[PDB]
């Protein structure tokens, strides 16, 4: 999505300190942080997440490193959905599959050598968090941690 | 919105004069620890309610709304008196509310409802005098002859949850002294239970680690719980937790329930006091109180995803099911006063 | 000692209670000591019973000094040569020095190694030839294994100190001591965090070195660690010993400071010395360790020695209630993060091999 | 019977043997038998004795439908009313009824509830008026709280089966039966694994139940787990009742199942109907159990008890050596991912509400 | 480097008879079992040095690593096997080289007839065998204490006389769950045995392990063979043990010899763990089933080292990151692969 440097701007541009960091690192910076802060752009009923990929990647570390997860959603974006493992999710394209090399031939900040538009869409848009790293979910309804209430108050939307 | 913004220190000090008493009471420690929070909190309301004018009663909300808010100024970590008053608030609503359908029988004068209000605030009372009765019960369903229990820093409601227990069942218990604070109340526990024949051994608070090896269950009796099922145990707790942790073995936590609150803790260095030095290091040491940085704090945290089950006066829960609990017992509205 | 029936007493002191099996029993007074004890001896022995603090290295290097005055003082029975006879002297040494507090490891493999060089002893020498032989030997003992060692590992401890840290002792290790001060000597800007305990609080006099000093000292109880842990970002801990699995074996409230610190990602670092490494592993902190009377923490308040009495005065004669107080506790490795010898930093698990390296390429 | 004295044994039954307090004490028989019993009952409290593979929901049922014909033969004396003498009745047949085995949690919630509407109705209504409504009200709460969440749980949890699934199950659970059967005929492609225990083999029934509906199995015993798990993709489990923690309590080896389906990373579906569910809490598998006679294990071959003259056949009169096997362990939440009940899938740990959801339509 | 290209068929059952009559009983399973396979692998090689006919030593080498690489392509699986092999190989090399430098101890500048210490090195070996046992029961009562208890699985000897040397004189309880279907036998006896020795034991289902775990003190195992990365490859049924002993902090302790140690490297399990006959799970009386259905029996588990806590040796105990040390005093990497 790229919309680390869209965030790092509007955020820069309230006049707060920023620092971009790419993807691939940020269990390095972990040691360095107090709280770790993401949206949502859904939630299923177990309590998962669904968010932008990389989500789970982080709230991994926050585990492992000892460190709060809290996590932004509104109401309405409850979901019905309900995720066995952390993978079972409805996606339209195929996702992550492989090549066929018959024989034949066909043939350091190194910034121009990167993945195609192509086989970026091979890579999935989207990952999931499973409860027991949410140590926190924040709503208009209000702070939910229990990750049973959020069923319950789920049900009491589903009318 | 402190009352401060709709009444006048005087008045307030004139027309609810034991309101004032017991403020000065709060932020002075002259009253202390939750329950006796509790009961004075609600005694307290229940003169306001004995002598106030008022009409309607969105206009009574907004005072208690106000009062508590001032009340809970004084000594706000004392939890237990602000959960006394969101549940007066829903206990108010409700019976208005209950009291509102049964008016509407044919009609389509709104007050005065006050003795029930203090019928229902001694229905508070006299069921506070009662949360040990009714926690102690729920002992025999757990401990059994010859398991080894860790406990620490002398909690009444956890004392005769095992007195009850040790009246037919014979069993060991291991007491970790609360150091410093609850250093005298545990050694008295310990003696106490002792002559309930019970094998009580008394250990210093750091040989937790060496013990928890051969501990089957850990028994804990907080101060507060915190929206987010957190703890906010007295000194030292979280070792024993950790401990616990550490070994596979179980925490449970024997407590009332008008300890929980929906309060949320945002930033724990504004909730864990801290008090005197003297009760850790003397005052002769000269040298030393002025050359270094000396503390001594009261309470201590635990997270809740290290319980493995509450005993409240209503049962058994996981801390999964405590929300419903607060819903059940308080609103929305009243989290923040 | 009516005979060692006495030890079938202790083959019955393996009932229900967890501790059932621990020693107790000690001689805290020369009441009715034996005749072949030596004076120098029996001033250990006391200051064995009697003493705090009484730092795991110290005893061996007041161990040795005074082992050494014994066989200077020793002559052999005559027509009997020395080596032949010295050990049961010896022997009969340290079965007193035991009953006054049971030997640290620091101070048995000491034992252990001597009685290995008497055995290898030249018989082809005489006695003023022998003896003055294994003093040297005592010495280049305390020259290599503990002073040297001590003064390897400050130097390679405090390397990895860096400016702006916030260390955390506990208890007075006087070789954590030791490599704290070296720090201040050397401007490197930090604070020091001291965790002490009941009962006797060893961790005040931690205080005081360090305050004599001038240090930004901190002084808070163990029952305060969920609180102060945040501040900190390293911990030194120095060991009574380190186990072949790689577990730190110190005093009481030596593993809730690395399970905190781990649970709060700060790092774990065992300044011990090689000598003080064993062959044998530990699964549970009750198995092998030692006792401290229970009366101890009778007195309640902020003193030790002053009468402030409690309210547990009776607990000898009060059925069902016991006080004990452990000694030491073992800390497992996968909180350990290094182990600090004179070999270099190790992992602790690496501590078995190092054993092997004195047993091997060595007699 | 011997009253308080049988019932002060059991409460001294309480011993070093953590399995002192388990109820062994049995009725495998109709001798001495009261009369205050309907035949009907003593059937069934015989089918319970000798079924073995039998209940983990038939019970409920077969204990209703012969409840009716209780109440049905059943007539009140002219002094008192109906509602004023049931309970006494069905009360002296649920205490034979249970020496013959001990209530299931199925059963004892609908013996709860069942007492309850006794209580409720309302006394202008005679007997062939009282009557009538009960069977309704029983034959409401078998097709209600039974056969329908039975229908609704096999249709959602086949919703989350994947064509290409490899799925486990442990033991024939009717109800996780019902799902792979009702799985083939929508013409889901998959395959199943079954994992049967020692000692009534009640796995082989499943394999039979699923070859006879042609199921790609496969049939390995609970001691190669380790192997088994790697093919597995997706594990079920029908559960004996679900606790208010949201442990998962069903038989034996439902928690080895749910532990390396973790540490394998396969799902743990618990397939469990609400009416099982139980505001009891315990933590460990041994405080609340149920015991199978160690004899059974004395069958050292692949049969039921015959021609097996185990080495332990004497057992009983062995000192130091005695059998035994639970047939009930508690398997904690952490291991179970999801619990489907009829009202939808639910986390295991939001089971105490939907008790909860009961007590509002309860009063 | 296998001998069928070094030496033929009929060739070898002439000069060495006992190695092609041994890898029949070998693959086979006329002789299985770790302890069982070392001292017969033993006698079969003090035959071979007490009949072959060699010049130089590379040579001689060369053929006892060429023999074992098919001595061990019999069955693989009882690594008690190559270990034995891998052990010899420095068992010269360690003796040529040492007398190697008594030559030129003061030479101021052959190579056969030391057969008879390379065979009374050999027979050292079996004398050492034959004791692994009596020098590791001692080491019990430095850990199992009165009232204590203890789960183990199976039938592993040497973890029973682990046990009873305490039992001696200490009083306590222990847990046997029975190693179904293949360890079943062998357990029941165990017990029966552990019984008489005043123990408080107790036979338990195989499915019954986590059920009693949460009140177990310690788990004691005796395994089949310890890998090259310290994983055991252990009897049916372990890894229940493990998992948990593991879920609830229990420690895991391993009683096993010295010689069932193999540096081979766990690549593939898929190439190590053994199916028996299904008839030891289902009867082959349900015809109907065995022809619809897919039956698998193993006798083989595996546990990865890091759920160990303590291995016990002949030797002593060490913690499992230590194994590698005993490998390179006891073995050479030249003769890993064979």
């Amino acid at each position: 999505s790229g919309s680390g440097c869209l965030m790092t701007r509007t955020l820069k541009n309230a006049c707060i300190p920023t620092c971009m960091v790419l993807d691939s690192a940020v269990s390095f910076t972990m040691n360095r942080v107090d709280l770790v802060l993401v949206g949502a752009e859904g939630v299923v009923e177990n309590g998962g997440l669904i968010n932008q990929i990389g989500t789970f990647q982080l709230a991994v570390f926050a585990k492992h490193a000892h460190k709060p997860f809290y996590a932004v959603a509104e109401s309405h974006k409850f979901v019905r959905m309900f995720p066995l493992s952390q993978y079972d999710i409805p996606f339209s394209r195929p996702i992550l599959e492989f090549d066929d090399p018959s024989p034949e031939t066909v043939h350091a900040i190194h910034n121009e050598l990167i993945m195609n538009e192509e086989q970026i869409r091979n890579n999935p848009t989207l990952d999931v968090t499973p409860p027991e790293f949410v140590s926190g979910l924040i709503t208009d309804l209000g702070i939910i941690d229990s990750k049973s209430g959020v069923s319950e108050e789920l049900i009491k939307l589903y009318l | 919105g402190p009352i401060s913004e709709f009444m006048s220190t005087i008045n307030v000090e004139h027309t609810y004069p034991a309101v004032s008493s017991l403020i000065a009471d709060l932020k002075s420690r002259k009253v202390q620890g939750p329950f006796a929070v509790a009961v004075e909190t609600a005694l307290v309301m229940r003169q306001v309610i004995s002598q106030t004018r008022w009409s309607t009663v969105d206009q009574l909300i907004d005072t208690v709304r106000a009062v508590g808010s001032t009340l809970v100024k004084a000594q706000p970590t004392e939890f237990s008196c602000g959960n006394i008053i969101r549940r007066i608030l829903r206990l108010i609503r409700e019976e208005y509310q209950e009291l509102l359908k049964t008016a509407d029988e044919n009609e389509k004068g709104g007050m005065d409802m006050r003795a029930v209000i203090i019928s229902g605030i001694q229905d508070v009372i006299d069921e506070l005098d009662k949360i040990n009765t009714d926690i102690e019960v729920q002992s025999m369903d757990h401990l059994h002859s010859n398991e080894i229990i860790l406990t620490q820093g002398c909690s009444k409601t956890v004392e005769a949850f095992l007195r009850f227990a040790a009246k037919k069942r014979k069993f060991s218990v291991i007491v970790a002294e609360g150091f410093p604070n609850n250093q005298k109340g545990s050694h008295a526990m310990a003696k106490r239970l002792a002559q309930a024949g019970i094998d009580t051994t008394v250990i210093s608070d750091a040989t937790i680690f060496a013990i928890m090896s051969r501990v089957n269950k850990v028994i804990l009796g907080t101060h507060a719980i915190l929206g987010n099922g957190g703890l906010v145990t007295y000194s030292g707790a979280q070792l024993v937790a950790q401990a616990a942790r550490h070994h596979a073995t179980p925490v449970v936590v024997c407590s009332g329930i008008y300890k929980l609150s929906p309060v949320y803790p945002y930033d724990l260095e504004s909730i864990i006091q801290l008090s005197s030095p003297d009760k850790i290091m003397s005052f002769n040491e000269g040298d030393l109180i002025s050359r270094a940085e000396i503390l001594n704090p009261y309470y201590d945290y635990i997270p809740p995803d290290l319980v493995d089950l509450f005993i409240t006066n209503l049962g058994g829960y996981p801390p999964s099911y405590l929300y419903r609990i607060m819903n059940d017992t308080y609103d929305a509205s009243d989290t923040i006063l | 000692t009516d005979a060692n029936l006495q030890e079938k007493k202790i083959f019955e002191e393996k009932q229900v209670s967890i501790f059932s099996h621990l020693d107790w029993r000690r001689r805290r007074t020369t009441e009715n000591i034996p005749k072949d004890i030596h004076p120098a001896v029996i001033r250990l022995g006391l200051k064995l019973a009697n003493y705090k603090i009484f730092g795991s290295n110290q005893r061996c290097i007041d161990l040795l000094k005074t082992f050494k005055i014994v066989i200077q003082d020793y002559q052999t029975p005559y027509g009997t040569t020395l080596s032949r006879h010295l050990t049961t002297h010896i022997n009969s040494q340290i079965a007193y020095l035991v009953s006054t507090r049971p030997l640290s490891i620091s101070m048995g493999n000491a034992i252990r190694f001597l009685k290995l060089e008497i055995s290898v002893l030249d018989i082809d020498l005489t006695d003023d030839e022998g003896k003055e032989l294994l003093l040297e030997k005592i010495d280049s003992y305390i020259r290599d294994r503990i002073i040297i060692a001590g003064q390897v590992i400050v130097q390679a401890a405090t390397e990895k100190i860096q400016d702006g840290d916030v260390i955390l002792t506990y208890l007075h290790s006087s070789t954590v001591n030791d490599v704290l001060i070296h720090a201040k000597n050397v401007g490197k800007k930090f604070r020091v965090v001291v965790v002490d305990s009941r009962p006797e609080f060893e961790g005040r006099v931690c205080l005081k070195l360090l305050t004599e000093h001038g240090i930004e000292c901190t002084y808070v109880m163990i029952s305060a660690l969920s609180y102060i842990m945040q501040e900190v970002t390293k911990i030194f801990l120095g060991g009574h010993a380190m186990l072949s699995n790689g577990a730190l074996y110190s005093r009481a409230g030596t593993s809730l400071i690395s399970l905190l610190g781990h649970e709060s990602n700060v790092p774990v670092i065992a300044c011990c010395e090689s000598y003080k490494f064993t062959e044998r592993i530990q699964l549970d902190s009750l198995v092998y360790n030692e006792l401290a009377p229970g009366d101890q923490l009778v007195n309640m308040g902020v003193d030790d020695f002053e009468e402030k009495p409690g309210v547990l005065a009776n607990w000898k004669s009060v059925k069902n209630l016991k006080l004990l107080s452990l000694k030491y506790d073992v800390t497992p490795p996968r909180l350990i993060t290094v182990c600090v010898c004179e070999m270099g930093l190790l992992p602790s698990t690496s501590v078995p091999a190092i054993i092997n390296e004195f047993k091997q390429v060595y007699a």
